[PDB]
Protein backbone atom coordinates (compact mmCIF):
# COMPACT_ATOMS: atom_id res chain seq x y z
CA UNK A 1 0.00 0.00 0.00
CA UNK A 2 1.09 3.91 -0.11
CA UNK A 3 2.89 5.08 2.25
CA UNK A 4 0.73 8.33 2.15
CA UNK A 5 -2.25 6.12 2.88
CA UNK A 6 -0.74 3.68 5.53
CA UNK A 7 0.12 7.25 6.83
CA UNK A 8 -3.21 8.88 7.03
CA UNK A 9 -5.10 5.57 8.27
CA UNK A 10 -2.16 5.51 11.02
CA UNK A 11 -3.38 9.61 11.93
CA UNK A 12 -7.00 8.21 12.00
CA UNK A 13 -6.48 4.67 13.97
CA UNK A 14 -4.63 7.64 16.75
CA UNK A 15 -8.10 9.82 17.25
CA UNK A 16 -9.66 6.44 16.93
CA UNK A 17 -7.40 5.07 20.02
CA UNK A 18 -7.29 1.78 17.61
CA UNK A 19 -3.73 1.54 18.04
CA UNK A 20 -3.14 -2.00 17.20
CA UNK A 21 -4.26 -0.75 13.72
CA UNK A 22 -2.05 2.16 14.21
CA UNK A 23 0.93 -0.16 14.75
CA UNK A 24 -0.08 -2.43 11.66
CA UNK A 25 -0.05 0.90 9.64
CA UNK A 26 3.47 2.02 10.74
CA UNK A 27 5.27 -1.46 10.99
CA UNK A 28 4.11 -1.45 7.20
CA UNK A 29 5.51 2.39 6.25
CA UNK A 30 9.01 1.81 8.44
CA UNK A 31 9.32 -1.93 6.21
CA UNK A 32 9.28 0.29 2.96
CA UNK A 33 12.98 0.90 4.10
CA UNK A 34 12.52 4.92 3.42
CA UNK A 35 13.87 7.14 6.60
CA UNK A 36 10.97 8.35 8.36
CA UNK A 37 10.08 12.09 8.86
CA UNK A 38 9.75 13.68 12.20
CA UNK A 39 5.82 13.36 11.82
CA UNK A 40 6.11 9.44 11.01
CA UNK A 41 8.75 8.52 14.20
CA UNK A 42 6.22 9.84 16.45
CA UNK A 43 3.20 7.89 14.88
CA UNK A 44 5.44 4.60 15.28
CA UNK A 45 6.93 5.71 18.60
CA UNK A 46 3.08 6.32 19.57
CA UNK A 47 1.40 3.63 18.42
CA UNK A 48 3.61 1.09 20.01
CA UNK A 49 3.89 2.73 22.99
CA UNK A 50 0.09 2.17 23.63
CA UNK A 51 -0.18 -1.14 22.27
CA UNK A 52 2.84 -2.29 24.91
CA UNK A 53 1.23 -0.09 27.44
CA UNK A 54 -1.74 -2.25 27.63
CA UNK A 55 0.31 -5.40 28.56
CA UNK A 56 2.49 -3.57 30.52
CA UNK A 57 -0.49 -2.34 32.94
CA UNK A 58 -2.82 -5.80 32.79
CA UNK A 59 0.77 -7.72 33.10
CA UNK A 60 1.41 -5.41 36.89
CA UNK A 61 -2.31 -5.88 37.70
CA UNK A 62 -1.89 -9.94 37.30
CA UNK A 63 1.71 -10.45 38.29
CA UNK A 64 0.91 -8.60 41.47
CA UNK A 65 -2.22 -10.46 41.96
CA UNK A 66 0.10 -13.62 41.72
CA UNK A 67 2.11 -12.47 44.51
CA UNK A 68 -0.65 -13.02 46.64
CA UNK A 69 -6.98 -24.09 40.20
CA UNK A 70 -5.23 -21.04 42.30
CA UNK A 71 -2.16 -18.68 42.14
CA UNK A 72 -2.14 -20.97 39.13
CA UNK A 73 -4.36 -18.96 37.03
CA UNK A 74 -2.90 -15.86 37.63
CA UNK A 75 0.00 -17.00 36.45
CA UNK A 76 -0.80 -18.41 33.53
CA UNK A 77 -2.92 -15.47 32.42
CA UNK A 78 0.39 -13.31 33.65
CA UNK A 79 2.50 -15.92 31.07
CA UNK A 80 0.11 -15.07 27.95
CA UNK A 81 0.29 -11.62 28.71
CA UNK A 82 4.04 -11.79 29.15
CA UNK A 83 3.76 -13.60 26.12
CA UNK A 84 2.22 -10.48 23.95
CA UNK A 85 4.53 -8.24 25.68
CA UNK A 86 7.62 -9.69 24.37
CA UNK A 87 6.18 -10.15 20.48
CA UNK A 88 5.29 -6.67 19.99
CA UNK A 89 8.88 -6.10 22.17
CA UNK A 90 10.57 -8.13 19.42
CA UNK A 91 8.73 -6.52 16.45
CA UNK A 92 9.73 -2.88 17.36
CA UNK A 93 13.24 -3.99 18.47
CA UNK A 94 13.25 -6.08 15.10
CA UNK A 95 12.17 -2.85 13.06
CA UNK A 96 14.97 -0.47 14.98
CA UNK A 97 17.60 -3.32 13.89
CA UNK A 98 16.72 -4.19 10.99
CA UNK A 99 15.49 0.05 9.29
CA UNK A 100 15.61 2.59 11.32
CA UNK A 101 18.73 2.49 13.46
CA UNK A 102 20.99 1.56 10.59
CA UNK A 103 19.24 4.39 7.84
CA UNK A 104 19.20 7.19 10.48
CA UNK A 105 20.92 9.78 9.12
CA UNK A 106 20.74 12.63 11.53
CA UNK A 107 21.45 12.76 15.05
CA UNK A 108 16.94 10.26 14.05
CA UNK A 109 19.55 8.40 15.78
CA UNK A 110 18.97 9.39 19.29
CA UNK A 111 15.28 8.78 19.04
CA UNK A 112 15.65 5.66 18.21
CA UNK A 113 18.64 4.02 19.65
CA UNK A 114 16.56 5.83 23.11
CA UNK A 115 13.52 4.06 21.40
CA UNK A 116 15.82 0.23 21.37
CA UNK A 117 16.93 1.03 25.51
CA UNK A 118 13.05 1.51 25.98
CA UNK A 119 11.54 -1.81 24.82
CA UNK A 120 14.80 -3.64 25.72
CA UNK A 121 14.36 -2.44 29.57
CA UNK A 122 10.58 -3.13 28.68
CA UNK A 123 12.06 -6.88 28.08
CA UNK A 124 13.92 -6.46 31.41
CA UNK A 125 10.80 -5.69 33.22
CA UNK A 126 9.58 -9.48 32.50
CA UNK A 127 12.70 -11.43 31.78
CA UNK A 128 13.12 -14.37 33.95
CA UNK A 129 15.94 -16.39 32.99
CA UNK A 130 18.73 -17.35 30.63
CA UNK A 131 18.22 -14.16 28.57
CA UNK A 132 17.77 -11.33 31.09
CA UNK A 133 21.23 -10.37 31.96
CA UNK A 134 21.45 -10.15 27.32
CA UNK A 135 18.17 -8.19 27.77
CA UNK A 136 19.89 -5.97 30.28
CA UNK A 137 22.98 -5.39 28.93
CA UNK A 138 21.23 -4.68 25.11
CA UNK A 139 19.15 -1.67 27.26
CA UNK A 140 22.25 -0.36 28.89
CA UNK A 141 24.33 -0.41 25.75
CA UNK A 142 21.46 1.60 23.70
CA UNK A 143 20.82 4.02 25.97
CA UNK A 144 24.75 5.00 26.29
CA UNK A 145 24.88 5.36 22.43
CA UNK A 146 22.44 7.39 22.71
CA UNK A 147 23.09 9.59 25.83
CA UNK A 148 26.83 10.01 24.46
CA UNK A 149 25.35 11.43 21.06
CA UNK A 150 22.76 13.27 22.56
CA UNK A 151 25.54 15.17 24.67
CA UNK A 152 27.34 16.03 21.48
CA UNK A 153 24.62 16.74 19.20
CA UNK A 154 21.97 19.10 21.39
CA UNK A 155 21.26 21.39 23.97
CA UNK A 156 20.38 20.33 27.27
CA UNK A 157 16.99 21.91 26.97
CA UNK A 158 16.50 19.87 23.79
CA UNK A 159 13.19 17.12 23.98
CA UNK A 160 14.90 13.68 22.74
CA UNK A 161 17.89 14.12 25.02
CA UNK A 162 15.39 14.97 28.37
CA UNK A 163 13.48 11.96 27.27
CA UNK A 164 16.35 10.17 27.10
CA UNK A 165 18.10 11.41 30.32
CA UNK A 166 14.96 10.30 32.04
CA UNK A 167 14.46 6.98 31.08
CA UNK A 168 18.00 6.16 31.16
CA UNK A 169 17.57 7.43 34.98
CA UNK A 170 14.56 5.29 35.58
CA UNK A 171 16.56 2.00 33.83
CA UNK A 172 19.13 2.85 36.48
CA UNK A 173 16.32 2.52 39.23
CA UNK A 174 14.27 0.19 38.61
CA UNK A 175 16.49 -2.17 35.87
CA UNK A 176 20.06 -2.30 37.21
CA UNK A 177 18.80 -1.50 40.96
CA UNK A 178 21.28 1.76 40.98
CA UNK A 179 19.58 4.50 42.86
CA UNK A 180 22.62 6.90 43.34
CA UNK A 181 23.21 6.64 39.83
CA UNK A 182 19.78 7.03 38.75
CA UNK A 183 19.11 10.20 40.98
CA UNK A 184 22.25 11.80 39.65
CA UNK A 185 21.50 10.86 36.14
CA UNK A 186 18.53 13.04 36.55
CA UNK A 187 19.38 15.58 38.73
CA UNK A 188 22.44 16.24 36.02
CA UNK A 189 19.77 16.80 33.22
CA UNK A 190 17.35 18.76 35.59
CA UNK A 191 20.07 20.89 36.83
CA UNK A 192 22.02 21.54 32.89
CA UNK A 193 18.61 22.01 31.55
CA UNK A 194 17.85 24.87 34.00
CA UNK A 195 21.20 26.49 33.90
CA UNK A 196 20.80 26.75 29.66
CA UNK A 197 17.04 27.35 29.90
CA UNK A 198 18.03 30.22 27.60
CA UNK A 199 18.64 27.68 25.01
CA UNK A 200 14.89 26.40 24.88
CA UNK A 201 12.99 27.72 21.73
CA UNK A 202 8.96 28.27 21.72
CA UNK A 203 8.64 25.15 20.11
CA UNK A 204 9.88 22.64 21.96
CA UNK A 205 9.49 24.65 25.30
CA UNK A 206 5.91 22.90 26.51
CA UNK A 207 7.38 19.40 25.93
CA UNK A 208 10.50 19.93 27.57
CA UNK A 209 9.12 21.60 30.60
CA UNK A 210 6.88 18.72 30.91
CA UNK A 211 10.08 16.50 31.11
CA UNK A 212 11.56 18.49 33.30
CA UNK A 213 9.01 18.09 35.62
CA UNK A 214 9.06 14.25 35.51
CA UNK A 215 12.91 14.21 36.30
CA UNK A 216 11.57 16.20 39.40
CA UNK A 217 8.82 14.24 40.11
CA UNK A 218 11.12 10.78 40.05
CA UNK A 219 14.15 12.30 42.15
CA UNK A 220 11.51 13.31 44.97
CA UNK A 221 9.71 9.92 44.31
CA UNK A 222 13.19 8.45 44.90
CA UNK A 223 14.47 10.74 47.56
CA UNK A 224 11.26 10.27 49.49
CA UNK B 1 4.78 5.28 43.69
CA UNK B 2 6.29 3.53 39.97
CA UNK B 3 8.37 6.56 38.27
CA UNK B 4 7.16 7.93 35.20
CA UNK B 5 9.11 7.68 31.77
CA UNK B 6 9.11 10.23 29.03
CA UNK B 7 5.84 10.73 26.63
CA UNK B 8 5.68 8.79 23.49
CA UNK B 9 6.46 11.41 21.27
CA UNK B 10 8.58 14.82 20.60
CA UNK C 1 -16.54 -25.26 30.24
CA UNK C 2 -15.35 -25.00 33.38
CA UNK C 3 -17.68 -23.57 35.51
CA UNK C 4 -16.46 -21.25 37.94
CA UNK C 5 -12.99 -21.62 36.43
CA UNK C 6 -15.10 -19.21 34.10
CA UNK C 7 -15.73 -16.54 36.16
CA UNK C 8 -12.66 -16.42 38.63
CA UNK C 9 -10.88 -15.48 34.73
CA UNK C 10 -13.59 -12.98 34.06
CA UNK C 11 -12.38 -11.39 37.61
CA UNK C 12 -9.37 -11.53 37.05
CA UNK C 13 -9.69 -9.98 33.39
CA UNK C 14 -11.31 -7.49 34.67
CA UNK C 15 -8.49 -6.36 36.88
CA UNK C 16 -6.16 -6.46 34.37
CA UNK C 17 -9.13 -4.29 31.82
CA UNK C 18 -8.35 -7.06 28.87
CA UNK C 19 -12.20 -6.78 28.63
CA UNK C 20 -12.20 -8.76 25.01
CA UNK C 21 -11.21 -11.53 27.66
CA UNK C 22 -13.89 -11.27 30.01
CA UNK C 23 -16.71 -11.26 27.70
CA UNK C 24 -15.42 -14.28 25.97
CA UNK C 25 -15.39 -16.04 30.13
CA UNK C 26 -18.77 -14.63 30.62
CA UNK C 27 -20.36 -15.42 27.49
CA UNK C 28 -19.44 -19.25 28.34
CA UNK C 29 -20.74 -19.18 31.52
CA UNK C 30 -23.67 -17.83 28.95
CA UNK C 31 -23.68 -20.73 25.57
CA UNK C 32 -23.71 -23.32 28.68
CA UNK C 33 -27.61 -22.65 29.28
CA UNK C 34 -27.79 -22.23 33.07
CA UNK C 35 -28.94 -18.80 34.73
CA UNK C 36 -26.89 -16.14 36.19
CA UNK C 37 -26.34 -14.50 39.36
CA UNK C 38 -25.83 -11.41 40.47
CA UNK C 39 -22.40 -11.37 40.16
CA UNK C 40 -21.94 -13.41 36.71
CA UNK C 41 -24.77 -11.51 35.33
CA UNK C 42 -23.14 -7.75 36.27
CA UNK C 43 -19.88 -9.47 35.05
CA UNK C 44 -21.56 -9.89 31.58
CA UNK C 45 -22.56 -6.50 31.20
CA UNK C 46 -19.37 -5.05 32.51
CA UNK C 47 -17.38 -7.21 29.95
CA UNK C 48 -19.58 -6.13 27.13
CA UNK C 49 -20.17 -2.37 27.87
CA UNK C 50 -16.47 -2.20 27.53
CA UNK C 51 -15.95 -4.11 24.49
CA UNK C 52 -19.03 -2.05 22.66
CA UNK C 53 -18.03 1.31 24.66
CA UNK C 54 -14.49 1.04 22.80
CA UNK C 55 -16.09 0.49 19.35
CA UNK C 56 -18.91 3.37 20.39
CA UNK C 57 -15.95 5.72 21.37
CA UNK C 58 -13.97 5.28 18.31
CA UNK C 59 -17.38 4.92 15.88
CA UNK C 60 -17.96 8.57 17.23
CA UNK C 61 -14.34 9.89 16.54
CA UNK C 62 -14.50 8.76 13.10
CA UNK C 63 -17.60 9.89 12.39
CA UNK C 64 -16.68 13.42 13.21
CA UNK C 65 -13.52 13.14 11.19
CA UNK C 66 -15.79 11.71 8.41
CA UNK C 67 -17.95 15.27 8.41
CA UNK C 68 -14.75 17.86 8.99
CA UNK C 69 -13.13 17.15 6.47
CA UNK C 70 -12.66 20.41 4.11
CA UNK C 71 -13.99 18.42 1.31
CA UNK C 72 -11.03 16.57 1.30
CA UNK C 73 -12.20 13.55 -0.60
CA UNK C 74 -9.63 11.34 -0.39
CA UNK C 75 -9.79 11.55 3.22
CA UNK C 76 -13.06 11.74 3.91
CA UNK C 77 -13.33 8.51 1.85
CA UNK C 78 -11.02 7.00 4.09
CA UNK C 79 -12.92 7.99 7.22
CA UNK C 80 -15.59 6.62 5.77
CA UNK C 81 -14.25 2.98 4.66
CA UNK C 82 -12.83 2.82 8.54
CA UNK C 83 -16.14 3.78 10.21
CA UNK C 84 -17.87 1.31 8.35
CA UNK C 85 -15.06 -0.96 9.40
CA UNK C 86 -15.61 0.21 12.82
CA UNK C 87 -19.55 -0.19 12.69
CA UNK C 88 -19.04 -3.99 11.54
CA UNK C 89 -17.08 -4.58 14.84
CA UNK C 90 -19.93 -2.87 16.53
CA UNK C 91 -22.96 -4.49 15.19
CA UNK C 92 -21.18 -7.99 15.50
CA UNK C 93 -21.04 -7.15 19.30
CA UNK C 94 -24.55 -5.55 19.75
CA UNK C 95 -25.59 -8.82 17.60
CA UNK C 96 -23.39 -11.15 19.89
CA UNK C 97 -25.13 -9.95 23.20
CA UNK C 98 -28.82 -9.52 21.60
CA UNK C 99 -28.17 -13.37 20.36
CA UNK C 100 -27.22 -14.20 24.18
CA UNK C 101 -30.42 -12.12 25.75
CA UNK C 102 -32.40 -14.05 22.94
CA UNK C 103 -31.76 -17.29 22.96
CA UNK C 104 -30.15 -17.82 27.10
CA UNK C 105 -30.83 -14.54 29.12
CA UNK C 106 -34.37 -13.56 28.48
CA UNK C 107 -35.83 -17.17 28.60
CA UNK C 108 -34.39 -18.60 31.72
CA UNK C 109 -34.60 -15.37 33.35
CA UNK C 110 -37.76 -16.19 36.50
CA UNK C 111 -37.92 -12.91 38.29
CA UNK C 112 -39.35 -9.88 37.66
CA UNK C 113 -35.61 -8.56 38.57
CA UNK C 114 -33.62 -10.46 35.83
CA UNK C 115 -36.03 -10.18 33.25
CA UNK C 116 -36.52 -5.88 33.50
CA UNK C 117 -32.22 -6.35 33.81
CA UNK C 118 -32.15 -8.53 30.38
CA UNK C 119 -34.87 -6.54 29.00
CA UNK C 120 -33.27 -3.10 29.99
CA UNK C 121 -29.89 -4.39 28.21
CA UNK C 122 -31.84 -5.28 25.11
CA UNK C 123 -32.58 -1.98 25.11
CA UNK C 124 -29.23 -0.58 25.21
CA UNK C 125 -28.10 -3.00 22.70
CA UNK C 126 -30.78 -2.10 20.09
CA UNK C 127 -30.06 1.81 20.79
CA UNK C 128 -26.38 0.94 20.21
CA UNK C 129 -27.48 -0.57 17.25
CA UNK C 130 -29.98 2.75 16.19
CA UNK C 131 -26.71 5.05 16.91
CA UNK C 132 -24.96 3.55 13.76
CA UNK C 133 -28.11 2.12 11.66
CA UNK C 134 -33.66 1.16 5.38
CA UNK C 135 -33.31 -0.84 8.84
CA UNK C 136 -33.36 1.91 11.40
CA UNK C 137 -36.82 1.33 11.74
CA UNK C 138 -36.82 -1.72 13.12
CA UNK C 139 -33.82 -1.47 15.20
CA UNK C 140 -35.58 1.43 17.15
CA UNK C 141 -38.91 -0.61 17.46
CA UNK C 142 -36.79 -3.85 19.20
CA UNK C 143 -35.05 -1.29 21.28
CA UNK C 144 -38.65 0.67 22.52
CA UNK C 145 -40.02 -2.38 22.62
CA UNK C 146 -37.55 -4.06 24.83
CA UNK C 147 -37.63 -0.91 27.18
CA UNK C 148 -41.42 -0.42 27.47
CA UNK C 149 -42.01 -3.79 28.59
CA UNK C 150 -38.78 -3.65 30.95
CA UNK C 151 -40.53 -0.59 31.82
CA UNK C 152 -44.24 -1.81 32.78
CA UNK C 153 -42.80 -5.12 34.58
CA UNK C 154 -40.72 -2.50 36.80
CA UNK C 155 -43.48 -0.14 37.68
CA UNK C 156 -45.88 -3.23 38.86
CA UNK C 157 -43.40 -5.33 40.36
CA UNK C 158 -40.48 -2.77 41.94
CA UNK C 159 -39.70 -0.15 44.34
CA UNK C 160 -39.26 2.98 42.79
CA UNK C 161 -35.72 3.64 44.42
CA UNK C 162 -34.60 -0.21 43.12
CA UNK C 163 -31.70 0.77 40.86
CA UNK C 164 -32.62 -1.50 38.37
CA UNK C 165 -35.42 0.05 37.89
CA UNK C 166 -33.67 3.64 37.96
CA UNK C 167 -31.05 2.93 35.55
CA UNK C 168 -33.85 1.77 33.22
CA UNK C 169 -35.92 4.75 33.41
CA UNK C 170 -32.83 6.53 33.04
CA UNK C 171 -30.94 4.84 29.85
CA UNK C 172 -35.17 4.50 28.05
CA UNK C 173 -35.14 8.16 28.43
CA UNK C 174 -31.76 8.80 26.78
CA UNK C 175 -33.54 6.70 24.10
CA UNK C 176 -36.15 9.20 23.60
CA UNK C 177 -34.06 12.11 23.66
CA UNK C 178 -31.31 10.34 21.75
CA UNK C 179 -32.80 8.47 19.16
CA UNK C 180 -36.53 9.48 19.15
CA UNK C 181 -35.88 13.16 19.13
CA UNK C 182 -38.41 13.60 21.75
CA UNK C 183 -37.23 15.85 24.84
CA UNK C 184 -40.47 16.29 26.23
CA UNK C 185 -41.30 12.82 26.60
CA UNK C 186 -37.12 11.97 27.93
CA UNK C 187 -37.91 14.38 30.74
CA UNK C 188 -41.06 13.64 31.79
CA UNK C 189 -39.81 9.87 32.02
CA UNK C 190 -36.75 11.13 33.70
CA UNK C 191 -38.65 13.69 36.16
CA UNK C 192 -41.42 11.40 37.34
CA UNK C 193 -38.57 8.35 37.66
CA UNK C 194 -36.39 10.81 40.02
CA UNK C 195 -40.16 12.03 41.80
CA UNK C 196 -41.48 8.92 42.61
CA UNK C 197 -37.79 7.51 44.38
CA UNK C 198 -37.02 10.72 46.52
CA UNK C 199 -41.32 10.37 47.63
CA UNK C 200 -40.21 6.84 48.63
CA UNK C 201 -37.05 8.15 50.08
CA UNK C 202 -39.25 9.32 52.97
CA UNK C 203 -41.86 6.27 52.27
CA UNK C 204 -33.14 -1.41 46.57
CA UNK C 205 -30.53 1.22 48.35
CA UNK C 206 -26.54 1.56 47.79
CA UNK C 207 -27.18 2.72 44.59
CA UNK C 208 -30.00 4.26 44.41
CA UNK C 209 -28.20 7.86 44.95
CA UNK C 210 -25.74 7.24 42.08
CA UNK C 211 -28.67 6.63 39.27
CA UNK C 212 -30.69 9.18 40.37
CA UNK C 213 -28.08 11.55 40.24
CA UNK C 214 -28.10 10.89 36.59
CA UNK C 215 -30.95 11.66 36.31
CA UNK C 216 -31.07 14.80 37.87
CA UNK C 217 -27.77 15.60 35.68
CA UNK C 218 -29.73 14.92 32.60
CA UNK C 219 -32.93 16.77 33.50
CA UNK C 220 -30.18 19.49 34.35
CA UNK C 221 -28.82 19.62 30.88
CA UNK C 222 -31.84 19.16 29.22
CA UNK C 223 -34.07 22.22 30.58
CA UNK C 224 -30.87 24.52 30.31
CA UNK D 1 -23.92 17.55 25.17
CA UNK D 2 -24.81 13.89 25.08
CA UNK D 3 -26.66 12.55 28.78
CA UNK D 4 -25.08 10.11 30.64
CA UNK D 5 -26.89 6.68 30.86
CA UNK D 6 -26.93 3.57 33.20
CA UNK D 7 -23.71 2.07 34.87
CA UNK D 8 -22.85 -1.56 34.29
CA UNK D 9 -23.88 -2.25 37.91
Amino acid sequence: MDKNELVQKAKLAEQAERYDDMAACMKSVTEQGAELSNEERNLLSVAYKNVVGARRSSWRVVSSIEQKKKQQMAREYREKIETELRDICNDVLSLLEKFLIPNASQASKVFYLKMKGDYYRYLAEVAAGDDKKGIVDQSQQAYQEAFEISKKEMQPTHPIRLGLALNFSVFYYEILNSPEKACSLAKTAFDEAIAELDTLSEESYKDSTLIMQLLRDNLTLWTS
Amino acid sequence: RRPESAPAES
